């Protein structure tokens, strides 16, 4: 519950080295879940 | 036929179902098809059929 906190903010892999970390889960769930609902949920806009 | 039961199932296709008595249309059928990428077009022009 206090992790849900910080899925959409512009830096949640601070310390993890990962930072494609959006970008795989993006890929991984966008088909079935949706790429609207993903990128909304993991605060990321691909027209940008 | 199970994958089939699987995204009737699934919220995402129930999305796109807006009918309130539960029936989709043919084309809200297709789009959520293709949405999901299950299947492709021939197959789902089968289910349609």
């Amino acid at each position: 519950q206090w992790d849900r906190l910080v899925l959409n903010t512009p830096s949640f892999p601070s310390n993890y080295w990962d930072k494609f970390v959006k970008r795989k889960v993006l890929d991984k769930h966008g088909d079935i879940f949706g790429r609207e609902r993903i990128a909304e949920l993991l605060g990321m806009d691909l027209a940008s | 036929f199970l994958k089939l039961k699987d995204i009737v199932g699934s919220e995402a296709f129930q999305d796109y179902v807006t009918d309130p008595r539960g029936l989709i249309s043919k084309k809200d059928f297709q789009k959520a098809m293709d949405s999901q990428k299950q299947f492709t077009g021939p197959e789902i022009q089968f289910l349609l059929s």
